RNA sequence: AGCGA
């Protein structure tokens, strides 16, 4: 009787697995510049979390440039019918 | 039973089991060669009739 | 207890009564539990020893065979069934065919021997039939098919998959625990004769059993008995050196009176004797045929029926192995 | 129960420190030598693997200051029986030559006739005549422990369900009710006031104040004294102990008098159960081996009910990064669930929790872990915070809900004794009230066990004539195979006490009735009867006795001489051909609920070392495919069967996932791996040195 | 043959069904690998048309894929090869 | 042949039960008769009751009352035995005070319109000088019987004392039948039933509901073209 | 049924979670798989009626320790019950060695494909009937049910309404020109179930004598019609039987059973084996009830 | 809570399967076993009652000049299905001279009674024999065994016979347990009505229905403004 | 360590 609390819990994986498919189909809902801009910012597409300064310049653009694209790209993502679909994910 | 010396003399002689038989496959989890384990049986090759696959 | 109990439950028992009682049931009890234990742990070994007979080939084409006893004659002269049929008989293959009178055939080689096919052989006349079994399957890991018979289950016959030794196992190993020994004390007959029968172990009554035919040669020696066997070729007499009294000769058919013509291996006294002497003396068959009948004798005592072919399977995994006597001059101790 | 709780007491044990385990209790010392006679009974003893091992003490026996076993006897001088009680040990019962209690003694302490049933040193049976005798019992039922004691006409039993059903005595259940046996024995009453349980007036007096908590009692000279209750206080068993108070404010009280009943007691004596209506014929199969049929009457009136008390607790503890906290404030959760709790946590008091729900809100720090892109991007849109301190509160478990009685609360704020590291200890006692469901265990007092195979409505139910259903439905098969008729004729005798009776003695006396003792000749509707075990009821008696079973409220004699009835069938409607044996039985609720054993596991906790599922039912687990099952599924041939259950559903620890994967998303099973203890054998083996390898070909 | 009509896990016959193979297990490998077939042509019909084919005969509301292949079975609407 | 259709005449015993008697049937059928009789009276007669109690004193249902001799459960198990006939389907609600030392009968109870307790002598608790029980009883309508219904489920407080419910007003029901069977064949069955309802209502009122009870699901067979 | 078998819903919405979890989320009522989840653990009642779905045609295996022989397991169709307690078919309490005094079982769940084939077609209650040691069968009735059989086919001399040749005053009364009336003439207090009368019978195989004298060779039973002195009991019970059975006319010892039901295994399929157990066992508890085998 | 419904299989011309479902638990053993008594005992019918036949006197044995015997002649003419009006004993005759098979179609009725199956098998006649044979038959109810005479030698021909009066032949039932979840355990009804070629089992169940009605009706007509059970 | 089958 050595319960393995720090283990698999083998419902959370398919979970996650689930997550991330809706979440890459919401970022495919809006924008391609826009999906791009938030994988890099919170690091989606390597694990590599982008900051302003590296994705204006992959971009060629000015960081608060793409700091608008973020605040309006969130906003759009607030509004629950881009977030009625992920609002049970917590 | 008489475990220790039955692995000792084992390794001396370098005895490679076969594993032909059924408890040695139920300890390695590997399909057991009794009932629907055996290869006339496991290796059976399943498709649809040509005259109803045209029909289909 | 020689008083003994004199009320029925009805009547309500006194207190002696009951406290008297009391001994039996839990004395029951008590050995009900240890010989469930017992039963369990024999199931578990035999099942090892038989794990690996399972139907590989459909048929091994043999020849050989066993040939059952199928309604011995009667002395005024009928067919009298023989009641240990269903166990022995049934569920069978035939290797040879039933003749008789130099008459048709009745019933041709390879049949699963069914009630209605026996009836037509006891109608026709025959006593004695040579039917396959797994003894002399010939084939090289594994019985057949058509030696394993008809699988008991489906009512056709075995499949090529089937692991019918551990069926056998669980067949042989499951009817323990309703298995209270003999009411008899030195008689040994229970779950414990199953278990040296199979294990082997020299019964420890033994019984002395003969080497050679002729008369006996009879003594009431000094407080037990001396008994020697006369050869018929002859050769040396076979002396047998201490009979104690606490034993009893062998009635058959009358006792056993001096001068009268024993057999190679006839049991001298009443009781049991080794597997090993017996084989030594009468060969492979005449062991298997002791093995299985001794063993159907206990479970037929206790009213149980298993076909003989499950006991058949566990012989012939005990009776694989040969001993070397010489090395000839190749690698063998 | 109050019996079990004095049983578990005078109980003698032969396993111990000192004492010979069941590796060497082999079968020789459980048998029963007949010295055990007056000194240990040979029925009571545990069915499981202990037989003989543990037993119970005597009614009469007493303790030798040199640890044997004294038995009180009744010596005889000269065929004169004296009533000097001598004790004796096992040696002096030898010595001498012991009688029979149930002997003809001619009211002078002479014996009638000279040849008299005795016992012999070595267990013997005699007929020695009546001068030789020194000494005879001093009762039956002598032989005999407490418990058994209690069982009607235990001499029809057999000695096999006779042990069952003094086993299964201790085992009933506090119903809330617990009204008293109709027919008993006298040890229902002593064996209650002498189990502790029921409060008892210390010295004679009067009632001043009484209440459902306290008992003020006004002695004859001055003092007062108040006797507290035991409310609704949890046993060692999850069982109720409530006490109830049985006197009026004015009546008057004598010293040794019971005051207040206990758990399973009802006006001093024992109550185990009920009283229900039996009939004894096989119905529609659902009674079949040993299956039992109640009425929905008993699920409506509450007749058999149990409270059961479960003890949940939680410690806020110190830890590495810092300190446990038992609040309000937790993780992400609504604020629907918060409504029961506290201020400060823990649940409000009476509020009714499901499996699952929330009682101790505590939480505890995690330090810091760098989230997953996901779930960082999912706070980042959502604005929920880190929440540092992970979540670990005290959810109620799986399949249990209930009220909420008590909240104890300790702390280190009160400097209470508190092991070290802990800050705040809290335990919270949840309660049900669970009704009598099928697969229930019920058992008479004859080993007549057996589970609840249904609970029909109450008008699918054989009723008499009169229109009263029958309350439960015996199986006739189990009857004559298993020796207890007991059963039978305390059904009859039960009848007999319902109806009550009047032996006409117009002319004298019937000849039945002739050592009847006195005001037996009638009794009143519901009247309580005892039959000591082995002075008790004739059969002869119980003839007379069914003869004459005064009508109910009309002319109608339901149960004829024979002990029989005509039923209507409750479900058909056409009278049975044939009729049926009807009676007043009691009968015991056992705990073997079945709320205590279902138990089921899809995916829960995992083994340590070996990546096995847990076992036990405090854990989910799941149940051991052993040894012989696995030989079962070989003799069937079902190989992937074999290889699904010993690769995919236990140690293939990156298959489980996978199946579960492939389960929610609909595809197909993957292949079974390698199981894990083949590869930490594996392990082992080259750790000790010895090159295990697998070769293709 | 004039049996009542079956009902639930027992439809079709299993009697019936060992006729067309040799032997039970061949009847279970048989109807295992028809299911599976069945499963990954419901999987992969999203996507492009793949060598998969069935269901042959027409299933009910709601059927498991192994049903559905043992009443193919029953049908006569495959064949095998055994090894 | 007989052309005479059965009629139904009625011998009051008591003011609670009461006897029916029918006749003629024809003859294999009062049994039955008598049985479909009996599972409707005692199954399906709609009644009313209390479904839950709140005590001012109390928070759940196993703890105490100072004052009074009994617990709450046992109060419990003695209010389910009270009879109480409604009139409106709402779920409607009676107190009940008291104050000081004296046994609590039924007729304690205020009720409002529409429902009434038919038995006031029932013993419910016994008091003390520092008695006190205040107490409130929801009374519903309904049919058979149903278990407690769950707090959580309802919307209701902590103080809420859910309580099982019988709706039912019968208290037992039998019957025999008197089978002339002459040779001459002019048989007929003589069905003779009997009712024993709870004080609650009139086993006239009974019976007349049970008939009416036993015309909606054969009114089911009957209606078909 | 003898393939059926009980299952506590409270325990089978727990076994089968993946599968109830996938099928509520595929009818949308749940927006994904952990919403889903949170719906079967507060048990939302459509749930219910997902789960009935999903448990459709789906077997599960019951085991029940101690082991001891290759029946200890068993598959069988689960079919859902209100309660807490698994309700087993009582026809395999011999092959489990089960009284039902408390003991307890194990549901396990096959999974794969060829786990669910190998329960269905291999390990299926309906498919083992006979012993693996001798092939006596162990669906056989026992107990409860024997006794009913044995009181519904004994036969009482002078008992109401036997068959009596006497004439001159009156005729026979005896014959019934079918089992119908015979039935009628029963449920009236005219026939006692165990009385010797002559019916007349048109869907039963008479005994391979009577079969040889009035067709001799090719008598079809669904048309031709035959008289027989027998008892209303036996008819009742030859109409369980199969057609293609003869007529048995004898008192129903255990025996005589297991004899009749070794006869049919070996000439007849498993399933028609199977549902002439299953009527057995029916008829068995009805005529056991009336039977008024009491204990006084 | 829920409306019940009835739908049938039919199986032959007549015999039929009726499904009633769902009810209360357990309402489905409250109606079919009073469903199943109606049937069988309260729809009219009519049946012979007696027979006298020519040249048998006390040789009841056999008839002369035919090949049957008088019980095989008895209980054939008792499997006779026929339909009256005429409430008093009507008397028809079956009269056949020379050898051949006489079917049921050879009786001549009176007004009013009618034969459903004339083409059935009941007599043969051989060598010039003539079959003269009256029946007696009448209308009622249910089932009646073999009237005792009460005349001793009224009509010393006369031999009373049994009456079938049902017109079902045999009706069983049982009970389901269907959806026990989402109902909390209801109960279906099956019923197994067979009957002879005269009516269907419809008309003979919803005739079964209206007698039922009537009957429960009776009780109803107590306190009309009762409340119950109400769908 | 205790207990049920
Ligand atoms: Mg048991
Ligand atoms: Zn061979």
């Amino acid at each position: 009787f050595i319960e393995d609390s720090e283990a698999v819990v083998a419902v959370d994986a398919v979970s996650f697995t689930l997550l991330q498919d809706q979440l890459q189909s919401v970022l495919d809902t809006l924008s391609e510049r826009e999906a791009g801009v938030v994988r890099l910012r919170f690091g989606l597409t390597d694990g590599q979390p982008r900051t302003l300064d590296e994705i204006g310049q992959v971009y060629g653009v000015t960081r608060e440039r793409i700091r608008q694209i973020e605040s309006k790209t969130m906003s759009k993502l607030r509004h629950p019918s881009r977030s009625q679909v992920l609002r049970d994910y917590l | 039973q008489e475990t220790t010396r039955v692995l000792t003399d084992a390794a001396i002689n370098c005895r490679s089991d076969k594993l032909n038989g059924l408890k040695e496959n139920v300890i390695i989890g590997k399909l057991i060669p009794a009932g629907t384990g055996i290869n006339r049986y496991r290796n059976i090759a399943v498709q649809p009739t040509e005259e109803a696959r045209a029909a289909a | 207890i020689p008083r003994p109990v004199k009320s029925s439950f009805r009547e309500g028992l006194t207190v002696l009564e009951y406290f008297i009682n009391t001994h039996g049931a839990r004395k029951g009890l008590a050995d009900t539990a240890l010989r469930t234990a017992d039963s369990g742990y024999l199931t578990r070994r035999l099942v090892d020893v038989s794990q690996d007979v399972i139907v590989r080939e459909h048929d091994c084409q043999t020849e050989r065979g066993i040939v059952v006893e199928l309604a011995e004659r009667a002395p005024d002269g009928t067919l009298i069934r023989d009641p240990y049929i269903e166990t022995s008989a049934y569920a069978r293959t035939l290797g040879t065919d039933a003749v008789d009178e130099a008459g048709n055939v009745i019933v041709e080689r390879g049949q699963d021997l069914g009630d209605p096919e026996i009836d037509a052989l006891l109608a026709a006349g025959i006593t004695q039939v040579k039917v396959r079994s797994v003894l002399t399957c010939a084939t090289s890991t594994g019985v057949c098919a058509t030696c394993y018979g008809r699988s008991m289950a489906t009512g056709k016959l075995v499949d090529i998959g089937e692991a019918v030794g551990i069926v056998a196992a669980q067949s042989i190993g499951e009817p323990g625990t309703q298995l209270t020994m003999r009411t008899f004390h030195d008689i040994t007959g229970g779950l414990p004769r199953v278990q040296e029968l199979f294990e082997a172990r020299v019964p420890r009554g033994k019984a002395p059993i003969a080497d050679v035919t002729g008369r006996v040669r009879l003594e009431d020696g000094e407080r037990f008995y001396k008994i020697t066997i006369v050869p018929d070729d002859g050769g040396e007499e076979v002396v047998y050196d201490k009979i104690s009294k606490r034993q009893r000769l062998r009635v058959f058919k009358r006792v056993l009176s001096d001068g009268d013509h024993v057999e190679v291996g006839q049991q001298l006294m009443e009781g049991s004797a080794d597997p090993h002497e017996v084989l030594r003396v009468q060969g492979p068959r005449e062991v298997q045929i002791h093995l299985v009948r001794e063993v159907q004798e206990v479970y037929r005592a206790q009213g149980v029926s298993i076909h003989d072919k499950h006991i058949e399977v566990i012989v012939r995994q005990m009776l694989r192995r040969v001993t070397i006597i010489d090395s000839g001059s190749t690698e063998f101790l | 129960n109050p019996l079990s709780g004095l049983t578990h007491k005078r109980r003698l044990s032969a396993l111990g420190p000192g004492g010979l385990s069941r590796e060497r209790a082999g079968l020789e010392v459980r048998d029963v030598h007949p010295s055990h006679y007056g000194r240990m009974c040979p029925i009571e003893t545990p069915e499981g693997p202990n037989i003989g091992l543990i037993g119970s003490l005597s009614v009469y026996a007493r303790v030798n200051p040199f640890g044997f076993i004294e038995t009180p006897y009744r010596k005889v001088v000269d065929g004169v029986v004296s009533d000097e009680i001598v004790y004796l040990t096992a040696d002096e019962e030898d010595r001498h030559v012991v009688a029979q209690a149930n002997s003809p003694i001619d009211a002078d302490g002479r014996f009638v006739e000279p040849r008299v049933l005795v016992r012999r040193k070595a267990g013997e049976v005699e007929y020695v005549p009546s001068s030789e005798v020194d000494y005879m019992d001093v009762s039956p039922r002598q032989m005999v422990s407490v418990a058994t004691a209690m069982i009607p006409f235990l001499e029809h039993d057999d000695a096999n369900r006779a042990l069952m059903g003094a086993n299964m005595q201790r085992q009933a259940v506090p119903l809330v009710r617990s009204e008293a046996p109709l027919v008993g024995t006298g040890m229902e009453l002593r064996a209650a006031i002498d189990a502790g349980d029921v409060v008892v007036a210390e010295e004679s007096g009067v009632i001043e104040e009484v209440s459902a908590d306290y008992i003020t009692v006004m002695h004859d000279n001055g003092t007062r004294r108040t006797y507290r209750m035991r409310k609704f206080a949890r046993s060692n068993h999850g069982t109720c102990a409530n006490q109830c108070p049985i006197v009026d404010a004015g009546d008057r009280v004598e010293a040794g008098q019971v005051i207040a009943d206990g758990p399973c007691t009802d006006d001093g004596e024992m109550a185990l159960g009920k009283n229900l209506l039996v009939a004894i014929m096989p119905w529609e199969g659902h009674n079949y081996e040993d299956a039992i049929i109640l009425s929905n009457r008993l699920v409506e009136e509450d007749v058999l009910t149990s409270i059961h008390i479960e003890e949940h607790e939680i410690d806020a503890r110190d830890t590495k990064l810092g300190a446990e906290e038992i609040t309000r404030d937790i993780p992400n959760i609504s604020d629907e669930v918060l409504a029961d709790l506290d201020e400060r946590g823990i649940v409000r008091i009476g509020a009714e929790v499901r499996d699952g729900d929330i009682l101790v809100g505590k939480v505890t720090p995690k330090g810091e872990t760098e989230l997953t892109p996901e779930e960082r991007l999912l706070r980042a849109i959502f604005g929920e915070k880190a929440r540092e301190v992970r979540d670990t509160s005290l959810k109620v478990p799986h399949g249990e809900s209930g009220k909420v009685i008590g909240i104890r609360v300790f702390s280190r704020e009160d400097e209470d004794e508190l092991p070290a590291g802990v800050n705040e200890l809290v335990r919270v006692y949840v309660a049900q009230k669970r009704k009598i469901s099928d697969g229930d265990k019920l058992a008479g007092r004859h080993g007549n066990k057996g589970v609840i195979g249904k609970i029909l409505p109450v008008e699918d139910m054989p009723f008499l004539a009169d229109g009263t259903p029958v309350d439960i439905i015996l199986n006739t098969h189990g009857v004559p195979r298993r020796m207890n008729i007991g059963q039978i004729l305390e059904t009859h005798l039960g009848w007999c006490a319902h109806s009550g009776w009047k032996v006409d003695a117009a002319k004298g006396v019937p000849d039945w009735a002739a050592r009847l003792p006195d005001e037996l000749l009638e009794a009143q509707p519901n009247a309580i009867v005892s039959t000591p075990v082995f002075d008790g009821a004739q059969e002869a008696e119980l003839q007379g006795l069914l003869s004459c079973t005064l009508p109910n409220r009309d002319g109608d004699v339901l149960v004829d001489a024979d002990g029989k009835a005509m039923l209507f069938d409750g479900r058909s409607g056409e009278p049975f051909p044939y009729p049926v044996t009807v009676g007043y039985m009691y009968i015991m609720k056992l705990h073997h609920l079945v709320d205590d054993k279902i138990h089921a596991r899809s995916t829960g906790p995992y083994s340590m070392i070996t990546q096995q599922p847990l076992g036990g039912k405090a854990q989910f687990g799941g149940q051991r495919f052993g040894e012989m099952e696995c030989w079962a599924m070989q003799a069937y041939g079902a190989a992937y069967t074999l290889q699904e259950l010993l690769t995919i559903k236990s140690d293939d620890t990156v298959g489980r996932v996978k199946v579960y994967e492939a389960i929610v998303k609909g595809e197909n099973i993957p292949e079974p791996g390698i199981p894990e203890s083949f590869k930490v054998l594996l392990k082992e083996l080259q750790s000790l040195c010895l090159n295990v390898e697998v070769l293709s070909s | 043959g004039g049996y009542d009509t079956p009902l639930g896990i027992t439809n079709p016959p299993i009697d019936e069904l060992l006729d067309r193979v040799s032997s039970k297990y061949a009847l279970v490998i048989y109807a295992a690998k028809r299911a599976r077939q069945i499963n990954d042509y419901y999987n992969q019909l999203g996507e492009g048309i793949l060598e998969y084919v069935g269901p042959l005969v027409e299933p009910g509301l709601q059927e498991k894929p192994l049903s559905i292949a043992l009443r193919e079975i029953h049908a006569d609407l495959l064949e095998h090869t055994e090894g | 042949l007989i052309s005479q259709r059965p009629t139904l005449s009625e011998d009051v015993l008591t003011d609670n039960r009461s006897q029916f008697v029918i006749e003629p049937l024809e003859p294999g059928f009062g049994y039955t008769l008598g049985n479909s009789l009996r599972r409707t009276l005692l199954s399906s007669i709609p009644g009313a009751a209390v479904t839950s109690i709140r005590i001012d004193g109390v928070l759940h249902e196993f703890t105490t009352v100072p004052g009074v001799k009994e617990d709450v459960t046992e109060i419990i198990l003695n209010l389910k035995s009270l009879v109480v006939s409604s009139e409106e389907d709402e779920p409607v609600t009676m107190y009940l005070r008291k104050q000081g030392p004296g046994e609590v009968t039924a007729g304690d109870i205020v009720p409002p319109a529409g429902v009434t307790v038919h038995n006031p002598g029932m013993h419910i608790a016994t008091l003390n000088d520092k008695g006190k029980l205040e107490v409130e009883l929801v009374v519903e309508r309904g049919r058979g019987y149903v278990p407690a219904v769950q707090n959580r489920a309802s919307g209701a407080e902590i103080g809420r004392i859910p309580v099982d419910s019988i709706y039912s007003p019968v208290l037992k029901v039998t019957y025999k039948v008197d089978a002339t069977r002459v040779e001459q064949r002019t048989d007929f069955d003589k069905l003779i039933l009997d009712v024993e309802t709870k004080n609650s209502i009139s086993p006239r009122d009974a019976l007349a509901s049970a008939g009416k009870t036993l015309v909606e699901l054969f009114g089911l067979a009957r209606e078909l073209n | 049924k003898l393939h059926q078998c009980g299952l506590p819903k409270l325990m089978a919405l727990e076994l089968f979670k993946p599968f109830v979890m996938k099928r509520l989320v595929d009818l949308n009522h749940a927006q994904n798989i952990k919403s889903a989840k949170r719906m079967v653990e507060r048990q939302r009642p459509q749930v219910w009626d997902v789960l009935e779905e999903v448990i459709a045609e789906h077997p599960v295996l019951l085991n029940r320790a101690p082991t001891l022989h290759r029946l200890g397991i068993q598959a069988f169709e689960p079919m859902l019950v209100e309660g807490k307690a698994i309700q087993l078919h009582p026809l395999v309490c011999e092959a489990f060695n089960a009284d039902f005094d408390g003991d307890q079982m194990a549901v396990h769940l096959p999974l794969s494909a060829e786990a669910q084939a190998e329960a269905r077609i291999l390990m299926l209650s309906s498919n083992n009937i006979l012993s693996p040691a001798s092939g006596r069968p162990l669906a056989m009735p026992r107990l409860d049910m024997v006794t009913g059989l044995y009181y519904l086919t004994t036969e009482v001399p002078g008992d109401t309404g036997e068959y009596q040749p006497a004439s001159g005053d009156h005729p026979e009364t005896g014959v019934y020109s079918s089992p119908a009336e015979a039935i009628m003439a029963a449920d009236r207090g005219v026939l006692s179930v165990r009385a010797k009368i002559k019916v007349r019978l048109t869907q039963l195989r008479p005994p391979v004598e009577i079969e040889a004298e009035l067709f001799g060779h090719s008598g079809w039973q669904p048309g031709d019609a035959w008289m027989a002195e027998t008892t209303l009991g036996r008819v009742m019970f030859n109409e369980l039987l199969p057609l293609g059975y003869p007529f048995v006319n004898k008192q129903m010892h255990k025996k005589v059973q297991a004899a009749i039901i070794n006869d049919l295994a070996e000439r007849y399929p498993m399933i028609v084996v199977a549902q002439t157990v299953d009527k057995l066992k029916d008829a068995g508890f009805y005529w056991a009830t009336r039977s008024g085998v009491t204990v006084s």
